């Protein structure tokens, strides 16, 4: 499961 | 794909208008799962999904971590050179 983030 | 250098603009009340994923922990290169309408890499034009972003301002991004890539990425004002590959 891979974490995503806003930038 | 073929590699690109690739400049985006922006204003420091903004941010880049990218989504990414991946990180060295996760064996996947840092890759932009999404490009927010009208934000400064959508008007930049030369950025996409599926991109993985190999360099920023000359910082290789190839083994970093997630968060190193936040922190590194976030850093970055004005005129921003990205190095970037869509396989
Ligand atoms: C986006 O930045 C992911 C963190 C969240 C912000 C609001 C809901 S989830």
């Amino acid at each position: 499961r891979l974490p995503t983030s806003k930038i | 794909g073929p590699i690109r250098k690739v400049l985006l603009l922006k204003e420091d009340h903004e941010g880049l208008g990218i989504s990414i994923t991946g990180g060295k922990e996760h064996g996947v290169p840092i890759l932009i799962s999404e490009i927010h309408p009208g934000q400064p890499a959508d008007r930049c034009g030369g950025l996409h999904v599926g991109d993985a972003i190999l360099a920023v301002n000359g910082v290789n991004l190839r083994d970093t971590k997630h968060k190193e890539a936040v922190t590194i990425l976030s850093q970055q004002r004005g005129e921003i050179e990205f190095e970037v590959v869509y396989v």
